[PDB]
């Protein structure tokens, strides 16, 4: 019942510059005893999140001297002093004061980075799938910034549409790239039908589409 | 060392109960308040569920989202605390946590689905280059058709880390699950490293090791 | 993605030969300058080797101790580094490394030793309501390093301990590898001691039961 917001819910940063992220509350988090029931977890791709701040200002132990928090009652303010491309994740604020207890939404902090175009690799079917009926295309995206991408599937240069799906990795806690596997799923007679399989990938580092492919049987 | 270790999640029907157990260690129990609190995929965090200690009488609280349904409890001689899931709903598909605020378990998963498991296909994805061309090769494992979420995927055993990238799975049009996991290494390392990706899916317990070599 | 992978290391009698390949990929390899630097258990870090490129006529540099004995090469076209070991010395055990100096392989282990290659034996060290309880497997009796020890193929790795092998009067290696966990975890969870020791083609998976 109590409102948990953030601002900004996305916050592009480049590494060795500040960054503020903020919270508010519905109601006032100051309790009688002087306490304020404000705490800010970050959770990093893959893991459970982290304590950082606890009670609107302290600090948590092991956390870095980079992390502060300040506030005035409903409005707070986790502050990063040198952003470090360690720090990419999703930033949690949370009261523990009234029932039921309530996080924020999140705010996702993605590090800015020199543009980086992907590395493109094209992978067919295997014979072991092809005996199970089916057949997948696999096109693999490695090491890219930003994280706009477009991959474009074609068979015999035709133009695929509703015959793929693809997942993007978070952004990586070292050199803050992404990578993005897309997948084209056929019957097998069709993959059978054609000779040329293409991936065009389209991407901001790239001057032009990339393409790769490979011709079935060789 | 602090350890929170939550188990028992899995895949179970609408209107079916499953027991959640966090156990603990390194640290003295008895005064020690815990929570579940609850992820489900690409969400933010729902707190559940808060249960004090014996000084306290056990008291416990929970979110309007599972009063009823839901049950926090803790035994004490065994450092534990659990979760009973009444009556389960679709809605509650999620990671569960166990957490005391500060540290915070790895999470266990739970579906509701009426769908049942169902274990993976492990296909190879071959390496793209060759060993005399020089520059990256990429090869992988698709890991695809399961049901549910989630599979644990690593390579050579967990000695191979960099350059790995597991996906997160996507699902197909028939309601099962695909991901593909990948390795880039210099096009020379070929043949002379060997590549197994160890695909897991315990829901199903299937366990399978793929050899991935060039064709 | 800059990657640099060493390979080739191994086992070799005294007065022996090996030769190493550093694999390396995601960067523009003409102009590039290499290394190799080794470094033995527990000592530190000793520059052996640096080929420059092919507008330097591909110039190559020796530690004092390795002259006359080691080569150093590359092949532009596998974009690949080389180090080719003649008449090795014991004290040539060690983790060899190819770097630019900016970026390191994880290195490759080379063995000069009289001694022949054994594989391990595994065993169980059992478990030992409420609280912390510990369990490990024991990887004895092998040669030469190292040993991989992983948990429940890689995805246990909080309160693993693996240890420093030590070497017994034998000549041959022990090590421990013990994981901490909550003791009622035991009952909810298997545990399986991964070891794998290339050397003796030895692949062992054991699960440590209470
Ligand atoms: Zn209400
Ligand atoms: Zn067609
Ligand atoms: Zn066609
Ligand atoms: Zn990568
Ligand atoms: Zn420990």
């Amino acid at each position: 019942d109590v409102v948990m917001t953030q601002s900004p819910l996305s916050l592009p940063v480049t590494p060795g510059e500040p960054a503020s992220i903020s919270c508010r509350s519905s109601r006032s988090l100051l309790t009688s005893k002087g306490i304020t029931s404000l705490y800010w977890y970050l959770q990093k791709p893959g893991q459970s999140p982290q304590l950082l701040i606890y009670r609107m200002s302290n600090l948590a132990s092991g956390i870095p001297d980079r992390f502060s928090g300040s506030g005035s009652g409903t409005d707070f303010t986790l502050k990063i002093s040198r952003v470090e491309a360690e720090d990419v994740g999703v930033y949690y604020c949370a009261q523990f004061l009234v029932y039921p207890y309530t996080f924020g939404p999140g705010t996702k902090v993605e590090i800015k980075r020199t543009v980086a175009a992907p590395s493109v690799f094209i992978f067919p079917p295997s014979d072991e799938q092809l005996k199970s009926g089916t057949a997948s295309v696999v096109c693999l995206l490695n090491n890219f910034y930003p994280r706009e991408a477009k991959v474009q599937w074609k068979v015999d240069n035709a133009l695929q549409s509703g015959n793929s799906q693809e997942s993007v990795t978070e952004q990586d806690s070292k050199d803050s790239t992404y990578s993005l596997s897309s997948t084209l799923t056929l019957s097998k007679a069709d993959y059978e039908k054609h000779k040329v399989y293409a991936c065009e990938v389209t991407h901001q580092g790239l001057s032009s589409p990339v393409t790769k492919s490979f011709n079935r049987g060789e | 060392e602090v350890q929170l270790v939550e188990s028992g999640g899995g895949l179970v029907q609408p209107g079916g109960s499953l027991k959640l157990s966090c156990a603990t260690s390194g640290f003295p129990f008895s005064n020690v308040w815990m929570h579940w609190v609850r992820q489900a995929s690409g969400k933010g965090l729902e707190w559940i569920a808060h249960i004090k200690a014996k000084s306290d009488n056990y008291a416990t609280y929970y979110a309007e989202s599972v009063k009823g349904r839901f049950t926090i409890s803790r035994d004490d001689s065994k450092t534990t605390i659990y979760l009973q899931m009444n009556s389960l709903k679709t809605e509650d598909t999620a990671v569960y946590y166990c957490t005391g605020l500060d540290y915070w378990g790895q999470g266990t998963t739970v579906t509701v689905s009426s769908a049942s498991t169902k274990g993976p296909s492990v296909f190879p994805l071959a390496p793209s280059s060759k060993s005399t061309s020089g520059g990256t090769a990429a090869l992988g494992c698709l890991v695809k058709d399961y049901f549910p979420e989630p599979v644990t995927v690593s390579w050579n055993s967990g000695a191979l880390t960099s350059g790995v990238h597991t996906f997160p799975a996507v699902l197909q049009s028939s309601g099962l699950y695909s991901l593909s996991s990948v390795v880039t290494v210099p096009s020379s390392s070929l043949g002379t490293q060997t590549y197994i990706c160890n695909v897991n899916h315990k829901p199903s317990n299937t366990k399978v090791d793929k050899k991935v070599e060039p064709k």
